[PDB]
DNA sequence: CTAATAGATTAGAGCCGTCA
RNA sequence: UGACGGCUCUAAUCUAUUAGU
């Protein structure tokens, strides 16, 4: 018989120093940390897109319900939750004629038409930013479905612009990076889903029972992208820094030339939460290899340590490098040649490709969430997806898979590593969910890497997450 | 008098009533509501009248399509009107309208002439209006504290929604390996076997290694394919016991320990493949591995001990299938996966991977934990050899024994599955 | 320290770089939204910043 | 450098479900 | 591209050995 261990929920913090395990409940009960006054939005799109956005804004000023209030908390209105004004009166419109959109989406080349459409939108956005008086917090880009259908890299149509990714979203977000304009992209079938139907009279996407969930997600994203703090972690210890490393394939040239990006998280020391990308993309020329050369590893670790020191005033007492790969001896020797003497560097690998499933012998409900199986002093399985008794349901549909956490390098305690990994699953500001299945250090770094891989002209990019997510 | 009495419909206005009551408790007021109490019963009546008559200072009413013409609400309103006449307070009852389907002209006669607070267009301004009215009418209150609402929410609405200390046992998809042959043999067939023989088609699992042959088989086995093997000096065979290389306590210039483990894993995989060929089970070449599944009509009415392995879905028959991989970490195991494959008439697979993906996505939608585990253990038990094991035949007199029951795990924390 | 170099162009350049580096770092790498950046400057800096 | 046989580890795309 | 989860298909690279050399 093998023995399992349980790990308790980490809890998150809200206004008035009140702790809760859910973000929806804590937002409906207490409210967010900071005090915004109101969101002034800029809307660039067609006329019908503008009307759709206005209707949606008018829709979320009132309570919106789900089918079940236990499985899914309801939405009591934007001003009831966030204590700020986001209404369809502080809107500036930048019209985009439909004839231009039709004209540019026909060139029979994905790269060229994608470049033309991104140029069309960002030209108006940039011109409005540079030479106008109205102040805009977030720019809402409404996109028709015909643009979304044909602009994927593997989309079939029934040189100068070839040095870009063939994806509209990533190229759009990368080409606006040097201007630092927070923007949110909406499809036209997302805000008005009742009108778009298939050839049977029914909506293609049915949000009838999950309208409140969509309102929660959209409102939280809009609030965060406008400079609002929705919540923060409540049990982050002092002197510990979390660093996530993610690799991507640059490609789009002769050299695959792998690239690496980082994300950093630590405590502000003012009881805040510092959580920002640490990225100047570091390159490896050899194909298929996901390890840093000594120079790049030294540069990355030096930059991260200097950032922590400048923010806090002292070097960290503990550095956890979470990664999806293993480390070699050259990598870690380069890492250790710049680390200060009185600092502990632990390198942890979080893997998902490891088959193991636990079945309850009687019921039709899966294993409890915070269960873990410790193979050895340096390895353990952890269930981040599973049944949550608070909401009377699980975070998946079939039998969930656990994460295989291995202390690859250094000397640490596996139980504390599991506790920190479970705590890190409660910071997905790009969503409004009970909890994530992966630590956010390895997810936002991936998002940053996939954003600053769609262009080659980016230099000294911004680090705030609101310019990528 | 410190209480603020909230009247509502018990099963319909729960969301708004909870939200407003907890917000008011957070602001520092004292609130009476019937959703803030557990262990109810004879509490109804003879206690409601007492708190309305002797403790209530303001009577907040929630007006909606549900609370209009409800007996308890009307009786409480009558008592509140009598209390309002009893005291010198014309502003004792405050309606709060929330239902867009309740027109202002369809209000019950008791409150048609009262000035209400509007909540339909937004709840924040309604809360602000309530707070301003309370400040203007000097309703009693303490210092603001959101901890009271936090505690009440924890103790009332999170009551039976926690984890429970309960010992439970789980089944997994691992099968422990029970037996290993006593030696690993390297036969020195120095330039005696053909250079391009493709040793993967032999009768027993063998792997080329240097000018040798790594296998569990016997010295002069597989004599059919290699005719010139009888004249072979058995003293030149390199023999290494399996336990020493399994425990990691063997290493030499001939072969490292990791290489030995890798070759053992290869032998185990090939033996499993050959035995599954012996078992006469249909194959399915996936992207990188091979799965195994049963035809229609092979089992007695497609069941193995009251557990279906082949079934129907519209025009396509579904088939439960497994794939197995042998590993030496954490401990020597055979790991099993679960898949569903679809056929037009129970005998020929549909040659459309997109259709297979769509069917497998729409078929596992209704399959819960018990379905998955019952089908998995049924299919595994179907392969069992005699009573409790299953042998992979590594040679003429060599077998590897594997269990037919998966490894159990134990836990001390669970939930109460409250339907 | 900067306002003692006896060369007006050099010290003006140094002061402007010192201020704008901080302002740009605040702008780019942080989630805080600030509309108007108010620069409070001592009197001696203003007096000694003429050709 | 190079063509096969494994095991073991990596990234990339793309589709489907969320009620009950 | 409002999320998240689960699947399937397609590349690499490393290591050992064999034939190339
Ligand atoms: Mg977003």
């Amino acid at each position: 018989m093998k023995e399992l261990i349980y790990i308790e929920e980490p809890k998150i913090l809200f206004a008035h120093g009140q702790k809760c395990t859910d973000a929806r409940d804590g937002l409906a009960l207490f409210g967010p940390l900071n005090n915004l006054y109101g969101i002034k939005s800029g809307v660039i799109g067609t006329k019908q897109g503008l009307k759709i956005f206005r209707d949606y804004l008018d829709h979320i000023q009132k309570p919106i319900y789900n089918s079940n209030s236990i499985t899914r908390p309801m939405f009591p209105g934007f001003e009831a939750v966030f204590d700020c004004k986001w209404e369809s009166t502080g809107i500036t419109f930048k019209e985009v004629t439909n004839e231009d959109i039709g004209k540019f989406l026909y060139n029979s080349s994905t790269h060229k038409r994608t470049y033309d459409l991104v140029s069309l939108f960002i030209d108006k956005i940039i011109s409005a930013n540079k030479n106008e008086d109205e102040n805009v917090d977030v720019w809402f880009v409404i996109v028709p479905d015909e643009i979304y259908k044909y602009c994927r890299p593997n989309s079939v149509l029934p040189a100068e612009t070839y040095n870009y990714d063939a994806q509209f979203h990533d190229q759009f977000k990368a080409r606006l990076l040097k201007h630092t304009i927070p923007t949110q992209i909406f499809r036209e079938s997302t805000l008005a889903w009742r009108d778009f139907k298939n050839a049977f009279g029914l909506p293609i996407r049915d949000f009838s029972k999950i309208e409140g969930h969509l309102a929660w997600t959209i409102s939280t994203a809009a609030f965060y992208k406008a400079g609002g703090k929705p919540w923060k972690l409540s049990d982050v210890r002092n002197g510990v820094c979390y660093l996530g490393l993610v690799y991507k394939k640059v490609e789009k040239s002769k050299n695959p030339r792998n690239a690496c990006c980082a994300a950093q998280m630590f405590l502000d020391n003012g009881d805040g939460t510092v959580f920002k990308g640490e990225v100047g993309p570091w390159y490896n020329p050899k194909n298929g290899q996901y390890h840093l050369e000594p120079k790049e590893a030294k540069a990355l670790l030096s930059q991260s340590l200097q950032s922590y020191k400048e923010q806090i005033g002292e070097y960290p007492k503990e550095v956890f490098i979470h990664a999806k790969t293993r480390f070699n001896h050259q990598e870690w020797d380069a890492f250790l040649e710049v680390t200060p003497k009185e600092t502990n560097l632990v390198g942890v690998t979080i893997s998902k490709t490891k088959p193991l499933k636990l079945y309850k012998t009687e019921g039709d409900y899966t294993i409890l969430r915070g269960n873990a199986y410790v193979v050895n002093e340096r390895s353990a399985f952890l269930w981040t997806v599973g049944y949550v008794p608070k909401i009377q349901t699980a975070l998946s549909m079939e039998v969930p898979n656990p994460l295989f956490i291995e202390i690859n390098k250094g000397e640490a305690d596996i139980k504390q590593v599991l506790k920190d990994i479970l705590s890190l699953t409660k910071l997905n500001y790009n969503a409004c969910i009970f909890a994530d299945g992966e630590p956010v250090t390895l997810r936002f770094a991936d998002k940053i890497g996939e954003i600053l891989t769609a262009s080659t002209d980016i230099k000294t990019p911004p680090l705030a997450f609101k310019y990528y997510i | 008098r410190n209480k603020i009495f909230i009247s509502h419909a018990t099963p319909d206005d729960n969301d708004f009533t909870r939200w407003l009551a907890l917000k008011l408790i957070g602001l520092g007021y004292e609130v009476w509501c019937d959703i803030l109490f557990l262990d109810k019963g004879v509490d109804f009546w003879s206690n409601i009248e007492k708190v309305i008559r002797e403790d209530t200072c303001k009577f907040l009413l929630v007006s909606s399509s549900y609370s209009n013409q409800r007996e308890g609400v009307l009786k409480e309103l009558a008592v509140a009107a009598k209390v309002k006449k009893q005291l010198k307070d014309d502003k004792f009852i405050i309606p709060l309208a929330i239902d867009e389907q309740l027109s202002y002209d369809d209000i019950n006669i008791d409150i048609v002439r009262l000035n209400a607070i509007d909540f339909k267009m937004s709840w924040a301004r309604g809360l602000k209006d309530i707070l301003e009215a309370f400040e203007k009418q000097k309703v009693p209150k303490e210092v603001a504290d959101a901890s009271k609402s936090n505690l009440l929410y924890q103790q009332i609405f999170l009551h039976d929604k926690s984890v429970i200390e309960k010992e439970e046992i789980y089944d997994s998809n691992w099968l422990s390996i029970l037996s290993f042959p006593e030696e690993l043999r390297f036969h020195e067939y120095n330039w005696m076997l053909p250079k391009r023989f493709d040793v993967r088609e032999l009768t027993f699992p063998a792997v080329r290694y240097k000018n040798y042959l790594c296998t569990f088989a016997w010295a002069y086995d597989f004599t059919y394919h290699l005719p010139k093997t009888e004249t072979y000096h058995k003293s030149k065979t390199i023999r290494i016991p399996t336990e020493e290389i399994l425990s990691g306590s063997y290493d030499s210039n001939f072969i490292r320990n990791a290489e030995c483990k890798r070759l053992i894993v290869q032998l185990l995989n090939k033996a499993f493949e050959l035995r599954m060929k012996d078992k006469e089970v249909q194959e399915y070449e996936m992207s990188n591995k091979t799965a195994y599944w049963l035809e229609k009509g092979k089992l007695e009415k497609d069941k193995f001990e009251k557990t279906m392995l082949v079934g129907k879905q519209k025009d396509k028959n579904w088939h439960f299938a497994i794939s197995g991989a042998s590993k030496l970490y954490p401990f020597p195991v055979l790991m099993i996966s679960s898949h569903i494959f679809f056929t037009a008439d129970g005998k020929k697979l549909i040659d459309s991977s997109s259709v297979q993906h769509s069917s497998r996505r729409r078929q596992g939608k209704n399959w819960w934990n018990n379905t998955w585990r019952t089908k998995l253990l049924a299919f595994i038990k179907y392969l069992s050899d005699d009573d409790t094991s299953f042998y992979l035949e590594m040679g003429s007199e060599e077998k590897v024994f594997v269990s037919n029951e998966p490894v159990k795990f134990k836990g001390n924390v669970s939930y109460n599955i409250p339907e």
